[PDB]
């Protein structure tokens, strides 16, 4: 069976990864400028030894690291809470599940504009709560903070729905036995519920950690590239469409692709649980 | 049929859509101009054009590219040399009635690559009820703002402060008005400090910017102020002094007759009702035009750009739009006819009087009724005799991006340190070093 | 703790009562078996006492107070479910230990009690396997392990030894009965194995259709059942039943007449005499009428029938007629053979054909 | 039982308002007149509908919805029908090797800036630039990894005894799936299709780099490059109305489910 | 179909074996009960026969041909699991009728046999309620029912009646034999509750440590146990055992000596007698020696003991003694702390090797 069954899917996948990613590493080996379409030549590691060395890359990298690890930590922690109350609902039958979808269902650009106006000084409902002269969008660490808060609100149903699906399999007898051996809610949650759901949390938290690393819209609208900050997903876009350096912009693409592939490897290797075992 | 897609800045569309319609009534149905939008802020216009060009977009017909990109789009071959012209008429119509300066920006290595359609030097704007006459110098603006701050009024000096081309137009204006320059006339050499006089100008310019960025009662949002932020602030009445281009008027009289302006309510006046048509065009009878304009002079006014040194007339930087036919386009001869159509004198007139953009054909300066209908005309044409130019090189947008990145956030500027940063960063941009921020 | 139940009731969507107004009293350190048929109210009650289920009406008192609202931690009972559900995410070496870990027992003290428990329940070793490696007769014992660690206010064991070989069962039946006595802790237990129930029970509580039927030490349930169902349900094979009519010294059967002792003739006159009566007897009280001694030859009624089928079980045969007699294996009877049967008049029991109660109950 | 029910209702209301507040802030900004969009107050007063009619007097948003719902619900199915076959194969048999899981994981990342770079070059020579046959190809390549890794990592964990019982009663595997797996995997698998629709309808970065004409301008990019139609007036009420009309298919769908 | 097994063997990591060179045969229409200790390998043998688990080595033959690697569909067995797994969503009717749906039977006939199954099984009302409403023996009934509707070549069963009350057990036990005989199909039953095995089992197989120990009829297993383990493992309570030593007329015991019958002496003259004999007696053969008649006495031995403890299950007194239970008839007047005299017909004795455990009196 199974070697007939993969064929119609892998047929496409293999092509649309192999040509683009292979062609990426070729372009990164060349001097190549969008304004000079065939008038530049092979250059070895020149794009790497420059992009790995400049100050701008390490800030744009370090900020996506901070934003991903902070936003996933919060998105996970609130993800359990939304999952538990959606699973053991009583008075909120139907409605409790229904209201949880729309922060996933909204388009991220619309959400980010709403947060941008929420925080804009003298014209934002929660901006009006700050002491005068604060204007938080204008400063680096505050601009990080508001994009964390925007990203966290937008993402939490990604976690909570997957973790609810991961919890909904758990047989009630295991929870009754815990309850009659007197494990209070937190004791069971930690000694029974999480160990049962292990693989589904490491799947959900992996795909979130990746998504939270490659996220662009939520910083592009809320002060894109503004006073350092930014993100490696912005820095690569800019060095391609507003500087015309295909050699350098592809080298940024390869260097992040490798630097995220090791993260995809770590949650397979170190924590073990994934699709195959 | 046949369609010429005409790309113009979003903020220049209420004028350009209505003239494209005028032109479509003139062409007799052979072909039509269809207006399209590029983004609001200048640097995002170049971004979106360079994509459409590079991706071989067949829909792109004619571009309103910014006055400073002509060297880059000619060097890349994306905009046609005017000597491509199928009828042979383009270089004549580009030359025959324009100004020496507007027509010089369209040349790279002698040959023309574009035809001017608009030009603009910025002006100072002021609340005429809050102060008796506008100061002739930046120190005078700081004095009037500091006075108005103590007095507890709208003390913001509204200026372009975001990290974008805007923020760089201001710095080049101070440096050239203080007699310095960013690059040599060959474009090969960095000139913020080839000599102590250029440094002295540079540090003075930086110190002016730092002082207005840091002053008591300055706008806390200055580090994020677009030109649109600046205009609005003045329209919202939060700023008593503003430094913008020849715009405002369209939004002023419009917002006033919409009742959105606190100091100039015109919505309540029966003679001014119906002035704004169904598509939003300000279109009163000329007696209502004069009522609204006189009511504006009674509270609000405008003046030549402030000096750096007392008794020096300001060397204001050029802005503008240059049309060109795109190299990807099929309908080349029709597009060259369309550029010559959009540049006609009655549509130039229309553009300035119904929109605000200063037309570039010269014969309108010889028209007294135009001289009434566009009050700022005299000081625009005067400032244009004295105008500074952005430093012409194909490299330019790299210089703008690297140079502006040394300055933002504006309040942190040590003039000596940042003059050193500019001398390094501009050299690095000319050399093509590192990632662009 | 004592336990007391008054009018306790459970109902479900259909609403239909799973149990209707059960009531009993259990002293501190008693031992109770809640025996009954598949549908009779049991696991449901056990889950009500454990607090894993809403009491629909009535009152439950434990340890000197009413506890209807208290949560299952609060009640400090321990249980083994019918499903014997283990966690499949911990070796047995902590799956048994688990309650001691919630109780903050010191590491070596826990390990000692755990290996003592592991020897106590004859576990393969302290096997330290994942439960997916075990089967039934190991898994069910491991589940009972985490109950016998705790020493709770009371134990509630739901069919705990249902899945074990007979040589090991009796060993575990010794281990449970020693543990309850050494601890002095109230214990409730459920099984279908009445033979395991009888040897354990200080008191049995036979239940049918969500209703308690009779309560007492087995002696009463075997010798003095209150109705025909209890009389049929306890023992093996089931009680023989025959239609009958009273005589002023005895009773008529389908094959003769038995003189009653005067006590039954008084009680059957003290109660109203029914228009129809059924007589019941144990198959093990029916024997080959050749094998009798003088008092049985005096007291008994003898009749002959054909052994239409026969089976053997060591000390006894079963023989089939029209019914089973569980005759002694000294009988030389073969299949298809006429045999005489007899029983002692004192062992006959008499039942109302209308209300089903036993008139021979003492 | 008020001690539970009051707390439980308060939390049930809390998550309801927390899921609404930014959507309501969009609606209030949308409905306030140009005099009061600057008022800093959440509760709207003296409501108007001017911003909505000023959008609908333009084909831009409708044509953006018209194409976007198309590409979104084409890709949400036509990728997943191949994703499910390979996910079933990787759950049942060993193509489910560690390397297939690792490759699906890497592509699950394939951060789209790293993919649009090489693509944009390809489409300078190949063309197909503004038509759907350009955009859908990287979309569906984002919609096989999800609809594969999650799809198998969830329904492969269904209890072994029920699968043994289905095998022992003699079911053919691909029909044993529909009769015995699919009816009980569904509450854990409905989410996979929703997460893919919420992606294939709902990204800017592809279309923002790979569309320009009215052709295939999808609803997210048609807001992200948009700014208010009145060039001389405050853009916020029009952007808010834009955001408001953009939400409509999703909130209607969530009210259907 | 015939079934045969050829040193079938199974092993697991630690490796350690779990079934070890097992060999057996089942004629078409035979009825075999597997019986043995807890945990000894029962479920695994049945799973490997059913094809739900993989043999390590040896050979399985069904129909007479080899079938080792053939899939569960290929084998045409109906099975009831050791823990009776169930499909949690399916309404009871469908949970039963499911294999008839795999057979694509006309829906009216599926529904009809769904009623026949419920009737023959006493699924009380064909209730069509979620499986979560019938915990306990109601679930186990439904779990069995799927098998008996299929009527395939073979039934393989794993303690199918365990959570049932006695009146249900005996009724079901008859229902199984009726079904098995009416279909004429091979049944391989599995239990470590033994009276169910003895009454059903046209052939009982005893297994220990993954190895077969005796294959035979109920009578052979009761009356010619191959060794002291199987002798002690069959019946309840277990066979009472004593050390013993041979005399030229019979054997010595801890309380006397038996003149052994000449037939058993001829068997004891096969090879030689060991230095210690384990004699063994069924507890239920022991009786009060006051009750015997002359035909028993001539072949009796008697001794007195103090009653260490006493119980009665009605039919028999279980009276404890020590050098044990004597399961005497209730006709004995004994109470604990009294002296009582224990006797039996010595024709009923068993004797075994104290070294290797084999029966010395093997018929
Ligand atoms: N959650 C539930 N929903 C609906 N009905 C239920 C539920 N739980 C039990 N019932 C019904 O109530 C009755 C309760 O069964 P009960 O627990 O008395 O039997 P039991 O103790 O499991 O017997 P055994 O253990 O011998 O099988 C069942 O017959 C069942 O039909
Ligand atoms: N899934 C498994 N993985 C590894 N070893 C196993 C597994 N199942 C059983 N075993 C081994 O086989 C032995 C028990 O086999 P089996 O399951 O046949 O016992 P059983 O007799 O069926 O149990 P029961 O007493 O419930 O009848 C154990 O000693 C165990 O080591
Ligand atoms: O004058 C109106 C024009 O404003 C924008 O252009 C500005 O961009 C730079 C300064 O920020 C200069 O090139 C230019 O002089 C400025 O005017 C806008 O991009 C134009 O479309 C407007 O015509
Ligand atoms: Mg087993
Ligand atoms: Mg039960």
């Amino acid at each position: 069976l199974a070697f007939w069954l993969i064929a119609p899917a892998v047929l496409l996948m293999l092509a649309v990864t192999a040509y683009p990613i292979g062609y990426a590493v070729w372009l990164s080996l060349q001097r190549y400028n969008l304004a000079e379409p065939h008038d530049t030549e092979f250059i070895g590691l020149a794009n790497y030894v420059t992009v790995l060395t400049d100050g701008y890359w390490w800030t744009a990298f370090a900020v996506t690291l901070g934003i991903t690890v902070v936003s996933v930590a919060i998105e996970f922690a609130l993800g359990l809470a939304l999952a538990l109350v959606m699973h053991r609902t009583i008075f909120g039958k139907g409605a409790v599940r229904t209201a949880i979808l729309i922060p996933y269902g909204i388009v991220t650009v619309a959400a980010s504009y709403s947060w941008y106006y929420a925080w804009t000084p003298g014209t934002g409902y929660l901006a009006n709560l700050l002491p005068e002269g604060s204007a938080p969008l204008t400063d680096q660490l505050p601009s990080l903070a508001i994009v964390v808060l925007a990203e966290v609100w937008k993402t939490t149903p990604f976690m909570a729905l997957l973790l609810l699906a991961g919890l909904a399999l758990v047989p009630q007898d295991l929870l009754n036995a815990a309850q009659v051996d007197g494990a209070g809610p937190w004791k069971r949650l930690t000694k029974v519920i999480l160990p049962m759901i292990k693989p589904a949390i490491l799947v959900a938290l992996l795909f979130r950690t990746l998504d939270a690393f490659r996220i662009f819209d939520n910083i592009y609208i809320l002060t894109g590239g503004s006073n350092d900050t930014g993100s490696v997903s912005i820095l690569g876009y800019d060095n391609l469409f507003k500087a015309f350096n295909v050699g350098l912009g592809s080298a940024i693409s390869v260097l992040i692709f490798l630097s995220v592939a090791i993260i995809a490897f770590i949650y397979i290797k170190i924590f073990g649980a994934a699709a195959p075992g | 049929g046949i369609v010429i897609n005409y790309y113009t800045p979003a903020n220049e569309e209420a004028t350009f859509k209505a003239v494209a319609n005028r032109c479509n009534e003139q062409l007799g149905g052979r072909f039509q101009i269809a207006q399209r939008n590029l983004p609001k802020g200048a640097d995002d216009q170049r971004l979106q054009l360079a994509r459409r060009l590079t991706g071989n977009d067949k829909s792109l017909d004619v571009m309103a590219l910014d006055v400073v990109w002509t060297a880059e789009f000619a060097e890349a071959g994306w905009a046609v040399p005017l000597s491509e012209d199928p009828a042979g008429l383009a270089e004549a119509d580009a030359t025959e009635n324009t100004l020496p300066g507007p027509l010089e920006t369209a040349r790279w290595q002698d040959e023309l690559y574009a035809a001017p359609i608009t030009t603009n030097t910025q002006l100072l704007w002021y609340r005429a009820d809050l102060m008796p006459a506008p100061p002739t110098t930046w120190d005078g603006m700081l004095d009037e703002a500091n006075r108005l701050y103590r007095e507890g009024g709208p003390s913001w000096i509204a200026v372009q402060g975001k990290q974008y081309e805007g923020m760089v137009v201001w710095f080049n204006t101070l440096l050239q008005s203080a007699g310095g320059q960013v690059l040599s006339d060959d474009g090969q050499r960095v000139t913020l400090t080839d000599t102590p006089e250029h440094r002295a100008a540079t540090v003075k310019a930086l110190r002016i910017i730092k002082s207005v960025a840091t002053a008591p009662g300055a706008d806390p949002s200055i580090t994020q102020t677009d030109e649109n932020t600046a205009r609005l602030a003045l329209e919202q009445g939060k700023a008593a002094l503003e430094v913008n281009w020849p715009y405002v008027l369209p939004s002023l009289l419009e917002n006033a007759v919409k009742g959105g302006v606190s100091f100039l309510p015109l919505d309540g006046d029966p003679a001014l009702q119906g002035s704004i048509n169904d598509v939003g065009t300000f279109s009163p009878t000329d007696e209502q035009f004069d009522i609204a304009f006189d009511a504006s002079k009674k509270v609000f006014g405008f003046a030549p750009y402030p000096g750096v040194n007392p008794d020096e007339p300001a060397r204001v930087t050029l802005g503008g739009l240059n049309l060109a036919v795109a190299s990807t386009s099929q309908h080349k001869a029709e597009a060259f006819e369309a550029i010559r159509c959009l540049r006609n004198v009655e549509n130039q007139r229309y553009t300035s009087i119904e929109g605000g953009l200063p037309a570039v054909r010269t014969s309108l300066y010889d028209d007294p009724a135009f001289q009434k209908k566009y009050p700022q005309y005299e000081i625009i044409r005067q400032q244009l005799t004295n105008a500074a130019v952005r430093p012409a090189t194909p490299v330019y947008q790299a210089v703008s991006t690297r140079m502006s990145a040394t300055l933002a956030p504006i309040s942190d500027i040590d003039p000596e340190r940042t003059a050193d940063e500019l001398t390094e960063a501009v050299q690095k941009a000319i050399d093509g070093k590192g990632l662009i921020p | 703790a004592e336990i007391v139940l008054d009018r306790v009731t459970k109902s479900y969507p259909d609403v239909r009562a799973a149990v209707k107004e059960f009531s009993m009293t259990i002293a501190d350190g008693e031992f109770i078996i809640l025996v009954g048929p598949s549908g009779c109210g049991k696991s449901t009650t056990l889950n009500m006492i454990a607090g894993l289920e809403e009491i629909t009406s009535g009152e439950l008192r434990i340890g000197g107070e009413r506890v209807n609202e208290k949560a299952p931690k609060d009640r400090d009972i321990a249980m083994v479910f019918q499903s014997y559900a283990l966690y499949p995410h911990m070796t047995v070496r902590q799956n048994i230990a688990f309650p001691l870990t919630l109780a903050k027992v010191p590491k070596a003290e826990i390990a000692a009690k755990v290996e003592e428990t592991a020897k106590i329940l004859d576990l393969s070793e302290l096997l330290d396997r994942k439960p997916g490696q075990l089967s039934g007769g190991q898994r069910q014992r491991v589940a009972m392990g985490r109950a016998i660690v705790r020493s709770p206010k009371a134990f509630l064991m739901d069919q705990p030894l249902s899945n074990l070989d007979a040589k090991l069962r009796v060993q575990m039946r010794a281990e449970i009965s020693r543990l309850q006595d050494r601890l002095g802790t109230t214990t409730v237990y459920v099984t279908h194995d009445q033979t395991e129930a009888m040897t354990l029970g200080d008191r049995v509580v036979v239940m049918l259709a969500g209703e308690v039927q009779q309560i007492g030490t087995p002696d009463e349930l075997y010798s003095s059942p209150a109705n025909l169902f209890v009389a049929g349900f306890i023992g093996s094979p089931a009680m023989n039943f025959f239609p009958a009519t009273r005589t002023d010294v005895g009773v008529r059967l389908p094959f003769g007449e038995v003189t009653l002792t005067p006590h039954m003739l008084d009680l059957l006159d003290k109660q109203a005499r029914p228009e129809n009566i059924i007589v019941g007897i144990r198959p093990e009280h029916i024997e080959d009428s050749a094998l009798l001694d003088g008092y049985a030859r005096i007291r008994a009624l003898t009749f002959s029938v054909r052994a239409d089928i026969v089976e053997s079980l060591g000390a006894d045969k079963y023989v089939h007629f029209t019914f089973i007699a569980r005759v002694s294996a000294d009988s030389r009877v073969r299949t298809g053979e006429q045999i005489e049967l007899a029983i002692d008049t004192t062992k006959l029991s008499i039942f109302d054909a209308a209300t089903g109660l036993n008139l021979t109950r003492d | 039982d008020a001690r539970r029910a009051t707390w439980w209702s308060v939390v049930n209301i809390l998550v309801i308002v927390y899921a609404l507040i930014p959507v309501l802030w969009i609606l209030s900004l949308s409905l306030k007149p140009t005099s009061s969009v600057k008022d800093g107050k959440l509760i709207p007063t003296e409501i108007t509908f001017a911003n909505y009619k000023a959008i609908f007097s333009g084909d831009a948003f409708t044509s953006a919805l018209f194409n976007s719902i198309g590409i979104g619900l084409i890709t949400t199915i036509i990728a997943v029908v191949i994703g499910g076959m390979a996910a079933y194969a990787v759950a049942r048999l060993q193509p489910g090797k560690q390397l297939l899981i690792g490759v699906a994981l890497l592509i699950a990342m394939f951060p789209h800036i790293s993919l649009v770079t090489p693509i944009f070059n390809m489409w300078r020579g190949i063309g197909l630039f503004d038509t759907w046959p350009g955009l859908i190809i990287p979309y569906i390549t984002f919609a096989l990894p999800l609809a594969i890794y999650t799809l198998s990592a969830f329904f492969r964990e269904i209890p072994w005894d029920l699968e043994k019982a289905a095998k022992m009663d003699g079911a053919t595997p691909a029909q044993a799936f529909r009769k015995v797996i699919a009816p009980l995997a569904a509450p854990g698998i409905v989410t996979a299709a929703i997460l893919v629709f919420i992606f294939a309808w709902n990204d800017l970065l592809l279309a923002l780099s790979l569309t320009a004409t009215q052709r295939a301008i999808t609803a997210p990019v048609a807001i992200a490059n948009f700014t208010g139609s009145s060039q001389f007036e405050e853009p916020t009420g029009s952007i808010a109305a834009g955001a408001m009309v953009i939400t409509i298919p999703i909130i209607i769908f969530v009210l259907i489910f």
